[PDB]
């Protein structure tokens, strides 16, 4: 379960990734 | 499908074209509405109209929008006593399976001479505090249909459900709500009827001889407790699924008592919306 | 036709007038599977030698006469070979034939309904929670009521037919595998029963799988000489017995 | 699990809402449903069914049955008017009727409208009403001429026997307002003579006229709202 | 996460509701199911098993045997008239039966039914009764004339011992209530005599018959509810 | 299968076909039921019969909707105590693993011999005040197998369960519910049993030789409050996925005691539903 | 959002219960699992390795190490018998065993089971016992006889020294109960002398036998419960 | 898999097959237990079994379904005091992260040398209220590895968890639960030991030189109530994603004290679960 | 999102369709 | 919706199908 | 219903699998 | 996650889009 961004802005989001 | 369901375009109604005078034989706006038939004359017959592509969806004029609508139909009240629990015909409610216990949605229905719909069915419990704290008031509904042990009082042994239907709310947790498939031995629900119980010159008619459908035995399960309430549990009622066959005349007198069409006031003269002018010549 | 021949050992039995036969649950009597099993023992099964044609101690058929009953794993606690089985191993398995004869004449009326049923647990006479007592439970050939008296210091079943000695309406009885013994058309009645129970292989002294009961429902009727006695009379057959848990032997009782 | 949020309407209860629920019963097939002659599935077909209007809404009429004809007399004089009633579809004389009656469940009317008129005269009696639809805009007419200057139709009573009148739908607004406002009014309508009521003769020299009211294809009706015309001043009893 | 709306219901609790639960007791392998001879699906087939009837519901002879028993009489006079009982299948005699024990679990109920009767007499015995079905619509039956008039059954005792009567389904509501309703009244059936009990010398001159009922593949009931044939004014101890 | 499944047409009856007359040898009419077996004879048989074509499903008829339906078969109560906390045998509740403890839900399987079944389990905790704050009182229930430590008293060390199961309720959160498997070392639950603990003429005979399964002993976590309270927890039992095998005549008589069939009421006369008729000749 | 019903047993806890916890301590890499001999994956590996028996469950005996060897001795009389216990895996002297202590953290068990002896006599000496398994359904044997006609094996001491009695499973429910019931009472098992124990001059004349057991494929158990063979009459203290 | 591990019949066990009779040579009978090893012998070998197809799963007697089941492992508790709210080491508990501090669950590991697991973690708060009302009492419990700074008293600096974790519980919502890696510098946690802290003839030697990790500074955020409390925050674990290595013979020896073997109880003999027999002849 | 009849049984569903 | 068996043990499941 | 690791992390899962 | 009007009516339904 993922990239599910439920809301729409993108300040709202799981933290960031690594890479 | 969705656009036309979504933005509710379904039942749309046809568009006032352009019209032209005519100065001849055949007379549309005659016809003898003995024929018991009725007119189909438009706007467009009668004048010289113009153009109006329209844009109304008949959807809300659904015998589902119509009837579609939770109405109060009965409200349960149980005025606790905490001095006898129990004893005969205490504590708990009963009430006969119905609609015409009460009024706006018993008139809305009989619009129509059969019914039938798988009905929602919705209970918003209601606790007034008489005390100077409630608890927790858990409550028990249930349904018992025919032939079945209506409880004598509070717990008989009726209340196990072994084999019934009994939903409970508590406090907090939300209004309990189901649903019913249409219960009737008949294709449909009986609105009326000129049908009676028998030959007996005491038997009944009316609705009624068709729709001993119940009752519903309370309870509120929690045992005795100290400071005192009164619960008001309302029960509201959706018809879905829902289909009508034969309309009628809507009803202009306030009625009483229900499973009867009766009107014959007590005493006051017959009293019904129509108002009084003092000429026809002026509005 | 009505005519029947069963053969199960070494013994044949011939009835010139019947009611059909039953299987019970239209299930034929059969060895238990190695899918089904539990034990980790080959059963031993005495074939023919075994499940043949035993019969019972007669009865009397009374115009008095109340009822009789039989409990199976239990009748047989006597009957060579299959009774010894059954005393010398723990697990015991098997189905039975019961073939309830009982004649008079044309010009006699009387019904008898034969039933059989699995857990027959019955009621004790006493009101409390006093179950039956074993040695009461376990009559043997000789069978249990007649209409008798007896101790109530016993812990005593019901002796109680109408209630089925266990508290249920009979006459829903036949709902359990029956047939009856209508003087005018029948002779007999052929119960054929397989085996019963949530286990494979139960204990053939302390549980009884099969129950039976005959009860005279129409009372017999004749105009003759009370010299002429109708018996009734009970043959059972084992049927594809098997037997493990060898050892010592219990305890006649 | 999934990490959910509960929003802002949640566990609220609603009279007008399209929810599933648990359903009571499980496994409960219900009786079949036979075949049964005639059926609706819009108010709307109700609506376009011609009802007859009370509208000699005079005094002790009104409580029995003449409230709904209108005598077309002797009329002395000349170019006189018979009634008028206006258009306003909730207003007694016309509430009450079975499209009124309806309209008064939901919030706003639209379209065209259909009154239609019967002589309930003689055979060898004779007539000529001219008939009208005066826009909102002023004063129910006090003359004839001033009236005929906008919608009518003159009828000729016949063979026939009944004249129908269409109420085109003049508004600003592609709505109306079911609720008495004077915004939203809909305007008059009035029936005069065109010549007389002639009558050869033996023959009665009054003579009844009925009067109803039907939708036209036009027609259609919103937001849904519970009645005007019926006040439940009870309790109804057991 | 997921914006969601808790809807009205939630939380509730129905002895009626299909839903799924945590399972304590995880990574558990249940017994092997065995083979068993004889495993019901359907309480129908229960229902299609004919039970005994108490018929003879009378007075001392209830809490006994006889109870179940109907004996065939002398009957000096003619034509005369055995018992009756009513259909409505939760009704004492009928009630207690298999299938009434149950119907009474159920709100509805429907289709044919069967009665069967057997002639616990002699062999060299005979006799001739006429058994009828008078459906609903007035009362049952004082004659035999009146009742042979509608459904029925003539009986011919002899080599046989059985006969079998159908109880056709008649009704206006494709069903019926289980619980005593004047409505759904289903009728009456009775018994008489066609003929007589003859019986050749030094037989006895009284005999019984017993009887029974079964359903027929017609049958179905529905609306399940709590029984009426059992009160459990305890409780039940330890 | 979902329309016939949603619609609940899985299990449908025949239909009356048409009959015309028979002036015919074989006798339908006439069997010997001494045979033991059941007739089989119909409308179309009897009668001149016409076309019905039906539309009943023996859904409901089915052993999972005669079974599976919630049941009160137990009413855990606790009369708590703050004086004495903990000592021996209180302010907990243990009761025996069981359903012949309470009728109308026992009736209905003792229909049949045997029956197997994974069973819902559900917990309807009720706090009755009798003081005027109920705080917050915590629950565990548990389950307490063979043979294993039941707790003695309140805080045993088996409220541990460090391998056992307890489910907690706190007064807000929702009916405590779960589920299990079915738990019997034999291949099917025995309703009923004919056999004993042994051959001492004072063994045990009945349900019961085969039923120990289990005891619940009890628990309102919180520890001490102030003002009193009295719980009642009602445990209410579904059958989910059920089977059963060789039925039975259902009981007539009122029971008293468990894993039992005795009857005989302590004095009072046996006592059965059946009415008494004046005669047999009027109905 | 999504329309949701929230399910009894909904918010509840179970120490039983299989579900996902947000992880405190986020992106943390644990240290890696480094390769380690002999991991266990099923209990029944415990189960098949033979621990030792405590027998000489006897007074003063058993708080020493004695409690588990048995002496056979002289036995002036023949065909005597040697020592019994009973099989019921929960049954001290049973119980304790690795086997026993663990079964009692379950509330059933079943197959099969394995009795293992070891003769830590002398080598010149001999003798010859025998070992049965009295399977359920009477009283532990009073004599060999008895005893020898049932499940048994028949024991040559000699160059070897160990000889494995198998304890079939005889039941009637495929599983037993692991708690004290008579009714899935498994039995018992017993020694008695088969010859004698000689031994020529200048030996010892009693010796002793250790005695053990293990499973065998046929097991497994079920049901997880807390244990009886351990009582915290504690607490643990700092 | 799904069928598998849904009817749970992943780990089965094999079947007993036929057999005959053997007057021969090889006895499997016979081995010498000396070697250490164990028998191999199984019923075919010792009898004339029959044929039994199996269906027992040893999916319950994993180490997964033995070790994951939550567990008391403590019981952290708050004597509210108002009087002196903060004040050194009030209000506020720490507690040495561990398990042998009880029992039950104790035993049950210790049956292996060495453990792996990530492991849930549940807190069940119970507010016993002491008051006439308990308002609205807000929780905090963290976590303090080593070496980190461990409030010496109720609001530190250290509540701040800027950097560290922190659950919060408020009356109403739910038990806190999460879940954790496995927290260890070697590649298991060690249940035993055979090391000290060193050569210091007074340094420490157990379970233990290897567990210093932890614990748990708790706090009631709440602030100054009026009416009185006590909490009871019961600690709860559970194994998930287990691992074992060299089982071990369980304890029979009621313990006393953590990260310790000890047994020698005060005074009282040492006491086991054995039981005494009056004659080996009997049972 | 629609015709998830999250219950089996058909009286439970939403208001009917139109057609 | 449907044969969601969001429990791992069949024990937990809905009421039984029909066949 | 499985595999939806709600959770990002690993040591936050069910009870592990069996083989 | 998107475009998943929960409810039926268009009224219903999040802030529009952009375009
Ligand atoms: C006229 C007319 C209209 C109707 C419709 C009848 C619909 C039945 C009422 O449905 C309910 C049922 Cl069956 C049970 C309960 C109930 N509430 C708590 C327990 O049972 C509530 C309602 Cl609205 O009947 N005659
Ligand atoms: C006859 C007959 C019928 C049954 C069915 C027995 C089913 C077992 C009862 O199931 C429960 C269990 Cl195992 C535990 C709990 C429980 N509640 C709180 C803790 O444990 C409740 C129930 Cl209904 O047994 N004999
Ligand atoms: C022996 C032995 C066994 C273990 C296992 C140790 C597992 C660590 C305990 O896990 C917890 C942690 Cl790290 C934190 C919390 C916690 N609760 C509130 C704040 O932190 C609770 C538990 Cl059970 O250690 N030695």
């Amino acid at each position: 379960y993922f990239n599910i961004n439920y809301f729409k802005d993108a300040a709202s989001s799981g933290a960031s990734r690594l890479d | 499908n969705y656009i036309d369901e979504v933005l509710n375009e379904v039942l749309v109604v046809p568009n006032i074209k352009e019209s032209h005078h005519t100065t001849s034989n055949s007379a549309p706006l005659l016809d003898a509405a003995e024929t018991g038939h009725t007119s189909n004359v438009q706007p467009e017959d009668a004048i010289e109209t113009r153009y109006v592509i329209t844009s109304q969806t008949r959807d809300e004029m659904s015998i589902e929008s119509f009837l579609g609508r939770s109405g109060c139909v009965h409200i349960s009240r149980i005025k606790v006593d905490y001095t006898d629990y129990n004893g005969q015909d205490i504590n708990f409610t009963k009430w006969k399976i119905t609609l015409q216990e009460m009024a706006q949605i018993r008139r809305k229905f009989e619009l129509f001479t059969y019914v039938r719909f798988d009905s929602e069915i919705t209970l918003v419990p209601c606790i007034a505090g008489r005390g100077d704290d409630i608890g927790h008031i858990v409550m028990q509904y249930m349904y018992v249909p025919p032939g079945a042990p209506i409880p004598s009082k509070r717990n008989d042994f009726s209340w196990q459900s072994g084999t019934n239907m009994s939903i409970f709310w508590q406090h907090g947790q939300p209004f309990p709500r189901f649903s019913i498939p249409f219960l009737s031995i008949a294709s449909a629900y009986y609105m009326f009827y000129d049908g009676y119980d028998g030959d007996n010159t005491s038997s009944k008619y009316g609705s009624v001889v068709t729709n001993d459908m119940g009752t519903i035995c309370s309870r509120i399960v929690t045992e005795k407790q100290k400071l005192s309430v009164v619960i008001t549990t309302h029960i509201y009622h959706k018809a879905k699924h829902t289909k009508a066959w034969c309309p009628r005349p809507p009803r202009a007198v306030p009625y009483t008592h229900s499973h009867v069409t009766n009107y014959m006031p007590e005493t006051g003269d017959v009293t019904t919306a129509i108002v009084r002018r003092n000429t026809i010549t002026t509005a | 036709d009505r005519i029947m021949q069963i053969t199960r050992g070494d013994s044949t039995i011939s009835s010139d007038d019947v009611a059909n036969a039953v299987v019970g649950y239209g299930v034929w009597p059969h060895y238990l599977t190695p899918q089904d099993a539990t034990a980790i023992n080959k059963p031993t099964q005495p074939d023919t030698s075994s499940n043949r044609f035993y019969t019972l101690e007669s009865k009397h058929w009374n115009g008095s006469s109340k009822g009789w009953w039989w409990k199976l794993p239990d009748a047989l606690k006597d009957m060579g070979i299959f009774g010894e089985n059954m005393y010398y191993h723990f697990l015991g398995r098997s189905g039975y034939t019961v073939h309830v004869q009982c004649n008079a004449s044309k010009f006699h009326q009387g019904t008898l309904l034969v039933a059989m049923i699995p857990e027959h647990q019955l009621a004790s006479a006493k009101h409390g929670s006093v179950t039956a007592g074993y040695k009461l439970t376990h009559p043997g050939e000789a069978g249990r009521d007649v209409s008798q008296e007896r101790d109530a210091s016993l812990r005593q079943p019901s002796d109680d037919s109408w209630l089925n000695f266990d508290g249920t309406l009979l006459g829903n009885l036949l709902i359990f595998p029956h047939q009856f013994i209508n003087l005018r058309s029948n002779n007999s009645a052929t119960l054929i029963v397989p085996y019963v129970n949530a286990v494979p292989m139960d204990s053939m002294l302390r549980h009884n799988n099969w129950c039976l009961v005959i009860i005279p429902i129409s009372p017999l009727r004749s105009e003759t000489t009370s010299s002429n006695i109708v018996p009734i009379t009970v043959s059972i057959s084992p049927m594809c017995a098997e037997f493990s848990g060898a050892r010592a032997k219990n305890i006649k009782q | 699990g999934l990490p959910v949020y509960i929003t802002p309407g949640s566990g609220q209860f609603m009279t007008t809402d399209d929810m599933q629920s648990p359903c009571a019963l499980p496994w409960y097939h219900p009786t079949k449903e036979i075949s049964i002659p005639g059926e609706v599935k819009n108010l709307i077909e109700m609506c376009q069914v011609d009802t007859l209007i009370p509208v000699n809404n005079v005094g002790n009429n009104v409580g029995n049955v003449s409230m709904y004809t209108v005598q077309l007399g002797n009329q002395t004089g000349m170019a006189q008017k018979v009634f008028s009633i206006k258009v306003d579809i909730t207003s007694t004389p016309l509430a009450t009727t079975l499209i009124g009656e309806i309209a008064s469940y939901y919030t706003h009317w639209t379209g065209s409208l259909r009154f239609s008129f019967m002589f309930c005269g003689t055979a060898n009696t004779t007539l000529k009403l001219l008939l009208a639809y005066t826009p909102p805009g002023i004063d129910e007419p006090t003359t004839r001429k001033d009236a005929m200057l906008g919608t009518h139709v003159v009828w000729d009573v016949g063979l026939q026997s009944t004249i129908s009148l269409v109420v085109p739908w003049v508004s600003a607004s592609h709505f109306r307002l079911t609720a008495d406002n004077k915004y939203s009014m809909a305007g008059y309508i009035t029936c005069w003579y065109q010549t007389n009521l002639v009558v050869p003769p033996s023959t009665p020299q009054t003579a009844d006229m009925l009067c109803f009211v039907s939708a036209c294809k036009d027609f259609c009706l919103r937001m849904a709202r519970d009645t005007d015309l019926h006040i439940q001043s009870g309790p109804i009893e057991q």
